[PDB]
């Protein structure tokens, strides 16, 4: 009954659910080729939440996905949402590109009393209130104003966000994912000029510290660096997309096969 | 009321709900109801929501048979 | 960061009232706009939400004996702190409706980390102690706030960075709390001193305080225990001993 | 020196023509090879190797010549960096300029049609006592020997023939340079 | 000197190529060593020590030499700072240039294959009365003795051998410099 | 019909990518719509 | 008493011009309240921060 009320899987862990949780990495890899560490960390967070070992006063997990463009951070968030709910539309997606200005934070928590739109509370608070078991994605956090993330400080530490009306929304059963992109020029400029993965991760992490406050990064459960896609990883991505397309055309009774040379091309 | 007070309240009200729903309510059910309602239901308040959880679960299990 | 400024306020709230919940907490990271001051005292007459009143004023009126926490004061707009000038001087705050709320039986705690980063990014290019650190952080606090606001404050306290032994004691406290929490779920856990020392040394990061301790506790104890719980439920009603032979953490299952 | 505001995306930054060409891995050598120019060229080569260790660098050479040590520094930096460097001879590549023209990647040394190259023995001077003159003469002779050996290695020709040809100022057209081996092919116009 | 522009979320960074190399802890000694160049290099070394005192500093030398006092200032700054200073010889290292090339960290002094190293006794000049000429000669001999002492301590060669070799302009290739102990190994491409 | 996608606020492109990749906005379905975006895309010399 | 007058918006004191010049302030109901037998005190510390910020770079009431 409480699971039906809140949507949180509080029922006893059966053998089917156990084997589904233990194979979460394989399920996420079905949609995300590459990035082993990110999938492992996300799966560990979910398993820790469902084993009852999560700190009750903190959210399930806060992660920062840092990497180049077209690597799969947003796709990983969508795959996690599909694993936890069954559909990607259930994910709560916040586009940080429209938060370029400081006053845009009112859309997250609401407008102060006496100001327009105070009757309707913040969109994020209302969304989390109606769906306490949700995945929240902050996409392209670099494009947002630096001070907008001061709001998330009280959520990553206590799991509570208070709207303007005074109502407190609990984030303690949510997964919070922030995605950061480094352009090709950006990580080209981070390399060492002179005569003669580990160093790349180190320098990207060091550059991340120069853009966010130390107490904001101190509250993140894990900061994961997405590696660049290799040759075989791209081949596997082509294979998976072709397999999906072949299934979708086979349900229409059209049979299609793509040769290896075509996939490589 | 605190969690222990709510447990005592639910245990006292057990006889009325057993008579209405014609089932047996275990102590473990009382503890689970109060604990789960306290942790996962935040908009409402303890005694009413614990009683609501007990009543809904009892109704469901009664209609099952 | 991660030193104990908010934990001390929560501990005081628990000592005075028996629960961390019974503390009036005002996160000022949502007062970055000047007009957010309406959240404290309410909207002026003739404007929407006027009848609702001020949230802080109503909460203080409902509980005149309380602990008020203004967390991360430097995150707010500078002018928002003029509202606290009357509270720190007379214990009075006037609602928009005209009602004076009494603050004379409250403890007001304000937490900040201004200058704390400045002592870490300071680099002397030419060829310490508690006193110099507190002096420079007090100077930065003076720079960040008006003299009249700092003049009404009863005490400005510098929180020192945690040492290795204090980090080890914090590890002990976290392990005790985790063990007491898991005992309710019928999971007896004992973590040996070598394991606690290895957790403390592995989760050591001087400028991040005791939050790396939390991350280390998670990654070292909670993941493996979760795997054991989900791997056919081989922990229930048993006792798990966490040891560090010298290379990795070992988890042993026995009976109570 | 005209400036260029053309940049992608934001397009706010402005470059001078040489800095903009540097982003396209274009390096211009259009003056005498002294220490300042050589240091700038070495820094640009290192910066371009750091930017990408695989893409090729474009080196347009137009120089009467200059210091032998500066040319040696440029040659060592070219032969040390992982990315290949293409040498395109604009106008004249003479003295150390011709040496750097032969320093490009094998099969990647080009010259424009009506371009000219010159090869000769290094210049120098010796003043003072007889011992000092002897030391300076030994140094300049060893420098000529090392230059001839490197040219023979990079052109596949006997060092006797190079010694004979470098005795006086030998002017070669683009076709004659191709036949000699300094360059690989003459960039025919489109 | 070309300009390099780097784009970040915070803003634009407009380096010149030397400052861009300095961002990677590369210090260029590519001119005659006078007071201004020595002061700039000392300031760069001190700033690089401040930025991080554990990583290695790279010094690129292509210079005919210059003032002995300036070279001594650079040498003192190199030896005083905690981070190691790698010295790489590109092109030429003459007079004070060779002294600073030998002044790098042990196992960390390099030279490009066809680079040239020149060692010789310092130049000077005395003019005026006999007593003033005597003072100047005593000073220059003391300076030569100090240089020979440091070179002997830093290259493993006897003071007499360095005295004999530095009497006239001695030109050494990279292999000869490695055998002489001025550098530590040649950088193979 | 998106008249004059040029001087519109850049946040419109976000909604457009969301529609063109998923076909749904928060639900409203776009699978039976045609998205038409009308665009409106001196010499200092002798010539 | 108007405490810390600099802490208010500058335009707020336009409402006191009638009070300080005629002793009259008309409320919204159209009723004029007379301030002619009142003592008005406005406390401020303008320039206090400028003066603890002013540092003389070259070498009293
Ligand atoms: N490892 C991967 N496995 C499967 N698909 C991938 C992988 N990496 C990238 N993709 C595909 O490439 C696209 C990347 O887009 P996305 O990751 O959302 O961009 P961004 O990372 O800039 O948000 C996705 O549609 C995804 O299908
Ligand atoms: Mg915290």
């Amino acid at each position: 009954v409480i699971a039906g009320w809140t949507g949180i899987p509080l029922t006893k862990i059966n053998e089917t659910e156990s084997e589904k949780l233990l194979s979460l990495e394989d399920t996420l890899h079905e949609r995300v080729i590459g990035q082993k560490d990110a999938v492992n960390s996300i799966s560990k967070a979910v398993r820790r939440a469902r084993a009852g070992l999560k700190d009750p006063k903190r959210p399930i997990g806060s992660f920062i996905f840092l990497g180049p463009t077209g690597v799969g951070k947003t796709e990983l968030a969508r795959a996690l949402a599909e694993s936890m709910f069954g559909d990607d539309d259930a994910m709560i997606r916040v586009d940080m590109s429209e938060f370029m200005e400081k006053h845009a934070v009112s859309r997250l928590v609401g407008a102060p009393p006496g100001y327009v739109g105070h009757d309707d509370g913040g969109q994020l608070t209302e969304k989390v209130r109606r769906k306490p078991y949700s995945v929240i994605l902050f996409d392209e956090i670099e494009k947002a104003h630096p001070d907008v993330f001061n709001i998330l400080l009280q959520v990553l530490d206590d799991g509570h966000l208070t709207d303007t009306k005074g109502r407190t929304v609990d984030f303690r059963n949510t997964i919070i994912i922030m995605t950061s992109n480094v352009g090709a020029q950006e990580l080209q400029d981070q390399r060492f000029a002179g005569f003669g993965y580990e160093t790349i991760r180190k320098t990207m992490l060091k550059e991340l510290k120069n853009s966010f406050r130390p107490e904001f990064l101190n509250r993140v459960d894990d900061i994961i660096v997405f590696h660049k896609l290799t040759k075989e990883e791209l081949k596997e991505i082509v294979t998976m997309m072709v397999n999906k397309l072949t299934n979708r055309l086979s349900e229409q009774n059209i049979n299609i096969i793509v040769t290896d040379k075509a996939k490589d091309k | 009321p605190s969690v222990v007070d709510t447990v005592a309240i639910l245990k006292g009200l057990r006889d009325r709900y057993e008579a209405h729903h014609r089932i047996n309510i275990s102590d473990e059910a009382i503890e689970a109801a109060v604990k789960l309602s306290n942790r996962y239901v935040s908009d409402r308040f303890l005694p009413d929501k614990a009683i609501d959880l007990i009543d809904e679960a009892s109704s469901k299990v009664r209609l099952k048979s | 960061t991660g030193v104990g400024k908010t934990e001390l306020a929560r501990a005081l709230a628990e000592s005075m009232f028996g629960d961390d919940d019974a503390m009036i907490r005002v996160d000022m990271s949502e007062f970055m706009e000047k007009h957010a001051v309406s959240r404290l005292v309410g909207a002026p007459p003739g404007y929407v939400g006027h009848d609702d009143g001020g949230q802080l004023t109503e909460k203080v009126r409902r509980k005149p004996y309380s602990v008020i926490l203004f967390d991360e004061i430097e995150k707010a707009h500078p002018d928002v702190f003029n509202i606290l000038l009357q509270v720190l001087d007379d214990g009075h705050l006037t609602d928009t409706k005209g009602r004076t709320v009494d603050f004379r039986n409250t403890i007001i705690i304000m937490t900040s980390n201004v200058g704390a980063q400045e002592l870490q990014d300071q680099r002397f290019a030419g060829f310490q102690d508690y006193e110099t650190i507190r002096k420079t952080m007090l100077k930065e606090l003076k720079n960040s706030f008006r003299p009249e606001f700092l003049n009404r404050v009863d005490d400005i306290i510098v929180f020192h960075k945690l040492t290795k032994e204090e980090l080890k004691e914090i590890v002990t406290m976290m392990v005790n709390k985790l063990t007491n929490r898991l005992s309710e779920q019928n999971i007896n856990i004992i973590v040996t001193d070598k394991a606690k020392d290895k957790i403390a040394e592995e989760g050591y990061d001087p400028e991040y305080g005791a939050r790396p301790l939390i991350r280390a506790i998670q990654k070292t104890i909670e993941d493996n225990l979760s795997e054991l719980i989900l791997d056919g439920n081989q922990i229930e009603g048993k006792k798990v001993t966490v040891d560090h032979d010298g290379k990795e953490f070992k988890y042993d299952i026995a009976e109570q | 020196i005209p400036t260029v505001i053309e940049t992608t995306n934001r397009g706010e930054r402005a470059y001078d023509i040489y800095s903009r060409l540097l982003k396209d891995r274009i390096i211009m050598l259009g003056s005498q090879i002294d220490d300042n120019v050589a240091n700038s060229i070495v820094s640009q080569l290192l910066f371009l190797q750091a930017q990408d260790s695989e893409k090729d660098i474009y080196l347009y050479i137009n120089s009467p010549g200059g210091s032998v040590t500066a040319g040696f520094a440029i040659y060592d930096t070219i032969q040390h960096i992982k990315p290949d460097v293409q040498t395109i001879c604009i106008g004249m590549a003479a003295s150390m300029g011709s040496f750097l023209l032969a320093a490009g990647a094998k099969g990647k040394r080009f010259a424009l049609p009506n371009a000219e190259v010159m090869i000769h023995q290094p210049l120098g001077g010796a003043q003072g006592q007889a011992t000092e003159i002897e030391i300076a003469a030994n140094h300049i002779l060893k420098t000529r020997e090392k230059l001839n050996r490197i040219l023979s290695e990079r052109t596949g020709q006997s060092i006797e023939k190079i010694q004979k040809d470098t005795d006086r100022d030998n002017f070669l057209t683009a076709e004659e340079a191709k036949e000699y081996g300094l360059i690989d092919e003459v960039m025919v116009p489109e």
